[PDB]
């Protein structure tokens, strides 16, 4: 009845999406082939119904380099996706934002838009867009800015949430990461309602320490991030004692037009052997999720102050001890909120316990918590990325690749002054002021 | 005769109403299928006030369930007790208000109100002689608060010479469910004070303490929390639903309680509340009933009366008692607790007695006290709203959908005036 | 009518009371479930004094059991005779006082004293006339002595025109149960002699000797020990629970036996005390009963009367007799033992007779003597306290939780004054 | 309800705790796996209930060398302890107090505090800490004084009992014992409410003579010391005609803040065959425990005077013959008390007879007594230890290991004068004073 479409860009988006649609299909009791062996609508919001028993997702997989899509085409989930939806290019942007936004990215944007328009007109209660893209990648960063500009032009006012992958401070995979990230943030700063961040090693620390796995391939990392995404949407898909809508997330988490960069967190993340020796109480998972070491971004919240928080409990949850738990959290010393926000908690409860993917690293739990924190500890991460970009650009390194591919040094100057304005606003808002 | 119209807004209204119409069905001996299965003809004596006669002796409630987000309605329709409602009444929108006043008063308020007002008019014309309106909503949400204000206004030009009772769940001091509460509350209260008759403020954590402490429940869910507030709500009305020795009606309560146009915010309370195991060791008698009512602990609003003075007080008994025992005890209460009563209203106790006891109890009572302890509730909310607004936080999304700063300045000015008059009358000589 | 409130503090009070309500239940014909199963109607003539009538003829005792630790109530609640107390009365803390005065009067006591006091006011609002408070506690423990005194000072504020009796368990001269006894006891007495009307001092070794030689028991546990003190405690009260030829009550005893405000420490005693095997060789008649109580052997306080003189004496008979035989013997006792009575109180014998015999006995008696021989008990305790205090032993953990040096100086300064007047009046002419 | 957490430190603590925690499950009827075949709570003070039927102990095993803990992990009690609780370092302190308190001990103390704070917040009515640490070792002495500093600041005023292992007069497994013992006692003097002393050689005489055992391995020695620990806390876990608490012990045995060094004693300790020829009466086990040869520390009580005692009966014990037995004990001329303490006895009775572990040397007894004498006779033991420390430190032997690991020669003077103050204070209040 209320519909939201999902756009996956780059290899990161496709690989995450493969793990995300892994779990949505499991949550709704749908076999991989589209058939089936609370339940009945729910699946109408994501899985459009064909006349037969087959369900097809509202997913738009787009990439320029075709090897990753050829994997998902030949994967186990071959019969689920609509064959028209999988859009492939011929060569990728090669970590060049200029290529992926000006030269080659403009020659396929018309095809993806037409598939978006066809899918949106198919639905009747369109709500918003879910974008799964990374930041370092040339096509992930290059395409997303083009799509945000194109989608916002077509649809005037709709919720536009993005599940990005924040670049790390010591873990690195590209060499032009400071160039791609700064360009991406500046262009999409005005066309993103709420963008979640995730750091790769932060899950690696979590997977190594909390769950004790010494072989965390990208499959295990994708499984953890996939769990956060579903339970955020699970309020729309499922009934609950206190339902929270996509606008409710967007309204309750964004205090300012520019400060719309929260971070995600999930709990409990414990293993199978340690499951027996734990009681899984509501009072402690509220404490466990809020613990600084469990945050899924490589930033310590103790270095800053929270500004707004949002909790989502699902399963056998009573609103009383949930009420009690937040009361003790608020009075605790380590947690400090900002002065202009005497109240900083939004609570949503759902009756559906989370499901477990077969063969997963996590253990079955009857209660789950997902925490979305908009804080100021993110500001220290922006300054660090700004420092890296300023160091590299100080002597015009790699600019010849960018300039030759349809840019000018003037555009780099404007993006630099833009991030200075965002950082100066973030610190001045977080810092206290008299009167 | 003297028919009553029941309106529900927001998620709370539908959940409270789900427990509400459960209580009424047991009170009137109504099967979930909708057919009379009881014995006494006393229930049939006044059945048209809430229910409606239909073909083949079927009964349908006079309820109008309506909320922007559809999610609540699939629960009430698919769940039990959904075979007796009127399918036309099941009004729902497309997208929830998103905890926004603007989306509940200007954007989605337009198209939904026209539809719901139509069903009100058809329901009113079917009615023989209208008595008033009953609206259950919350002051923290977007749809219930935002649209409920719009509905209260649209009804008001339509029926000037009528009364309505709004049973609102006023936000809590200790715990806040949503981050932007003060913006919705302050705007909502300014409109309600303008164009409403009476308002029963109710808290959540105060009823949380009552369930955990007095009833000794380890896990108080929304099922038990809403069950208690329904019993108070059923008790208020049962004066005109059922015969009694000293009858009262919604018109009687409104005039006895509201001395001034701007002072109509009440605080309810129910008694007795006893656990399942500890009911055998207590004597069900009027002395302990009135004592149980008149203490700060057994109060459904989180405001201790000891910091203020009771302006007026009501007491709607149920079951069989003596007026002597009832009014002898009101004397004992008044003499002992005289320091807590306003000096310039004498004899400020209104008492009514019914004859049909509540289910599973020898007798019970409902206490509605228009006190001066609300001044501490409004003072706190105004403080929270003030600090948030001066730094201009969350404002871009009320300005971006219709409003501007003049609404916020005037709402704050009016709320300051109301708490000024509320205090200036308490400290009058 | 003339109801009295029963308070239990400490482990001893709970243990004594657990078996005290045993004997009271048999007297009134009460089944352990809580329903009346007796035969004679005379039992119900005055049943409201101790028990409380409730729904379906169930009776609930007027008891308030409070301890700072949960180790005591676990026994009474889970054990037998625990299905008839009201669970609201079962007040308990979290950590015991730890044989410390400070942790029961300043730091830990204040947290829980508000809860019990609110129950006390709520306890017998139904109760229509207070006759007094009955308190059973110990003078050696932390919670029994510490907060028990705290309750006495606070309760006395709310009910100043009322009389209460504390049935304390005064410490021993041969074997001491706790190492820091004199610090705990002396600090308690300095507060007891100001806010109480009469105190019944009871020892333990004297109870051991009686249960050894007279009752012919070699291994008397605490069950067989507390049964002896329950009968004495039930003997004092039974004057106003049952009809009698010459009735008495709590107020009557206080007038006869408190010649001066500070000299209100009594010494009880019971008779007959005979073994089951040797019960056939004695004729149950008044002659031996009066002789049995007046010897040093059958005395519940380990203080030999021969070193002092009786000031005033009670003899609350039970069973049935003729007052002539009673006063024929009180004459024989007076004439033959005239050297053991004070000169400046003529006719210092108070006698009351009841009509209901104790269970399984033709006749019995209870002796209460405000003797002067207590002065030797307080002399010994003040001797032990003096030796410990100059060395400042065990004191670094009393000032560390509220107290100081000056408080201990005044408590002993007052105590030596009390023993001064307790002897200056004996030698007064 | 009432909660106390147990910290096991060093090889001594882990080895003792293996036997000690073996007894508690026997008392409460807990199988090694966790299931089960007076009883209703009781186990809530030591066994934190998981939602299922499994019980997990409230114990924290900490060590720097992984040799001994790995035995616990692989032992028969493998499924009982919480796997996170077993904290291991990498290398031991190697009988170096400086290493375990300054250099390597400091780098792991933060990890153990995290598990302490997490476990304390889980419980509701925490009272105090039970520490099982030795004196001669490196981690058992150096690291445990750090824990006292860390635990005391977090929890201001709570009970803190250390069930120490006093170094023996002539038996000496280590060579730097006088250097270790003097240093740890000085720092823990002001942060220990009540420290129990035990001598390893003293039990050996008890086991050889009374128990008639010629192969007293450390498993046989540890079974006997475990019984002392169990009966100390037997009052909290079980009802009694005269209950005692952690505080009741702690205020009845500490006349002065510095003099808080009692010594344990258990009775009866008799063999299986000798059981028949002994009638096991209450009036003699009171006399048996008072005999000088049954004391658990190699110090004859005749050389000194008792200052305070504490008896704890359990089983078919009636209070009448108990206070009778002490009455005869008091008038006996062999036992002498101090003048300023006219009363020096505290009693506690329980209805639970002590249980016997299968295969143990002790026989089944329906009565038991534990005597906790705070006596002046232990002052002779401090003088002997101070003599050894003063002898070797005179020429500065073995100091170069300590000095180069984060100490100064001046610091040794403070610990030397500290024991000088205590040794005379113990005697000066023990001896009579003028006026
Ligand atoms: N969490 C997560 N991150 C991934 C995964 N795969 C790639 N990434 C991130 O994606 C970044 C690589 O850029 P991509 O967006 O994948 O670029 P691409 O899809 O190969 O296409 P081009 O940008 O044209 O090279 C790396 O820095 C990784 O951090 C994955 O499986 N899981
Ligand atoms: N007494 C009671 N109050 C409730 C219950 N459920 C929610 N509430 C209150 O109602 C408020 C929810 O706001 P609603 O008006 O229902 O919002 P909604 O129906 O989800 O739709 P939106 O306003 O658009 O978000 C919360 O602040 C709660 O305090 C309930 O079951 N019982
Ligand atoms: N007559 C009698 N006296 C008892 C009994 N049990 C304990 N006592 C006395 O009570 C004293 C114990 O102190 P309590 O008042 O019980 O202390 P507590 O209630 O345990 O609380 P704390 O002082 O904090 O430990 C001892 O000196 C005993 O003489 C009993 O069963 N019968
Ligand atoms: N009673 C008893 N004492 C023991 C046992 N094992 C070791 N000890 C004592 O522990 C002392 C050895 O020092 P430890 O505390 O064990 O040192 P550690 O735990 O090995 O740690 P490091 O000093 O770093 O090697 C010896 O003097 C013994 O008296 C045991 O099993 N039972
Ligand atoms: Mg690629
Ligand atoms: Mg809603
Ligand atoms: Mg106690
Ligand atoms: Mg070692």
């Amino acid at each position: 009845m209320r519909e939201c479409i999902s756009i996956h860009v780059g290899q990161a988006g496709v690989q995450i999406g493969n793990a995300c649609w892994e779990l949505y299909c499991l949550e709704h009791g749908i076999q991989p082939d589209g058939q089936m062996p609370h339940h009945h609508d729910s699946f109408n919001t994501f899985f459009s119904e064909t006349g037969a028993g087959k369900h097809v997702p509202r997913a738009v997989f787009v990439d320029l380099e075709p090897t990753v899509i050829d994997e998902v085409r030949t994967g186990t989930y071959r019969q689920l996706f609509h064959p028209e939806q999988l859009i492939t290019g011929k060569e990728d942007a090669a970590n060049n934002y200029a290529r992926g936004h000006y030269t080659i990215g403009k020659e396929i944007i018309d095809l993806v838009l037409d598939r978006i328009r066809k899918l949106a007109d198919q639905c009747t209660g369109l709500q918003g867009f879910l974008v799964f893209h990374s930041f370092g990648g040339g096509t992930g960063s290059g395409f997303t800015s083009l799509l945000m500009e194109r989608l916002s032009v077509d649809y005037g006012k709709k919720s536009k949430l993005e599940f990005s992958i924040y670049p790390a401070p010591q873990v690195s995979t590209a060499v032009v990461e400071p160039y791609n990230s700064i360009l991406t943030t500046h262009t999409t700063l005005e066309h993103s309602d709420c963008a979640f961040m995730v750091d790769n090693e932060a899950i690696y620390d979590i997977c190594r320490r909390n769950l004790d796995i010494e072989r965390p391939t990208y499959t295990n990392l994708n499984r953890l991030i996939s769990q956060i995404v579903s339970s955020i949407t699970a309020s729309l898909r499922f009934d609950g004692a206190l339902n929270v809508d996509l606008t409710q997330f967007q309204t309750n988490l964004v205090p300012y037009p520019r400060i719309h960069f929260p971070l995600a967190t999930y709990a409990p993340v414990i293993s199978a052997e340690k499951a027996y020796h734990e009681q899984l109480s509501v009072a402690e998972i509220t404490n466990a999720c809020f613990e600084p070491a469990n945050q899924m971004v490589k930033c310590d919240p103790r270095h800053g102050k929270y500004m707004a928080c949002c909790l989502l409990y699902r399963g056998d949850v009573v609103p009383k001890d949930v009420n009690a738990a937040i009361a003790t959290i608020k009075t605790k010393r380590s947690i400090q909120f900002v002065d202009w926000c005497p109240t900083g908690f939004k609570v949503g409860i759902n009756y559906q316990p989370p499901t477990v993917v077969p063969g997963g690293d996590l253990a079955k739990v009857q209660r789950a918590v997902c925490m979305l924190s908009n804080t100021t500890a993110i500001a220290e991460a922006w300054a660090r990325l700004d420092h890296k970009f300023d160091l590299m650009y100080a002597k015009r390194a790699f600019v010849h690749w960018y300039v030759g591919e349809g840019m000018e040094e003037g555009e780099f100057s404007e993006a630099r002054e833009d991030m200075a304005a965002l950082e100066k606003d973030y610190e001045e808002v977080g810092v206290d002021s008299v009167e | 005769m003297r028919e009553i119209v029941h309106i529900q807004a927001g998620q709370c209204g539908n959940q409270i109403g789900a427990k509400f119409w459960e209580v009424i069905s047991d009170e009137h001996g109504i099967d979930p299928s909708g057919n009379y299965v009881g014995d006494s003809d006393l229930q049939l004596e006044r059945i048209s006030v809430y229910y409606n006669e239909a073909s083949s002796h079927k009964y349908v409630p006079r309820a109008i369930l309506v909320d922007l987000e559809p999610g609540t309605m699939d629960s009430v329709r698919s769940g039990a007790f959904g075979h007796l409602f009127r399918p036309d009444n099941f009004i729902f929108g497309q997208s929830g208000a998103g905890n926004n006043w603007a989306k509940g008063h200007y954007t989605e308020g337009a198209e939904l109100v026209d539809s719901v007002l139509d069903v009100v008019r058809k329901e009113c014309e079917n009615c023989d002689c209208l008595q008033g309106f009953q609206l259950t909503h919350s002051l923290g949400g977007g749809t219930g608060s935002g649209m409920g204000t719009l509905l209260i206004s649209k009804v008001r030009e339509e029926y000037p010479d009528r009364i309505m009772n709004t049973f609102s769940v006023v936000p809590s001091p200790k715990v806040s469910d949503t981050v932007v509460e003060p913006y919705n509350a302050t705007l909502s209260i300014h409109q309600l004070v303008e164009n409403t008759d009476e308002t029963y403020c109710i808290d959540n954590e105060a009823l949380y303490d009552i369930c955990f402490r007095t009833l000794k429940l380890a896990t108080p869910t929304y099922g038990d929390l809403n069950h208690l507030v329904s019993a108070t709500m059923s008790g208020v009305t049962t004066s005109l639903r059922f015969p009694g020795q000293l009858n009262a009606d919604l018109r009687k309560l409104a005039v006895n309680m509201v001395p001034f146009p701007r002072l109509h915010f009440f605080m309810p309370g129910f008694a007795p509340l006893t656990a399942r195991g500890s009911q055998q060791y207590r004597a069900l008698t009027v002395p302990e009933l009135t004592q149980q009512m008149f203490d700060a602990k057994n109060m459904m609003a989180a405001c201790d009366p000891r910091h203020g003075r009771y302006l007026t007080v009501a007491t709607v008994f149920r079951g069989r008692m003596s007026m002597k025992e009832v009014d002898e005890q009101m004397l004992a209460i008044q003499s002992k607790n005289s320091s807590y009563f306003v000096e310039w209203i004498p004899n400020n106790v209104k008492v009514a007695v019914c004859d049909i006891p509540p289910r599973g109890l020898k007798m019970s009572s409902t206490f509605i006290g228009n006190s001066t302890a609300i001044q501490e509730l409004f003072k706190r909310i105004s403080e929270q709203f003030t600090a948030m607004f001066r730094r201009k936080a969350f404002l871009h999304w009320y300005t971006g959908e219709g409003m501007d700063e003049m609404e916020f300045t005037e709402a704050e000015s009016n709320m300051n005036d109301l708490v000024s008059e509320y205090q200036q009358y308490q400290d009058a000589t």
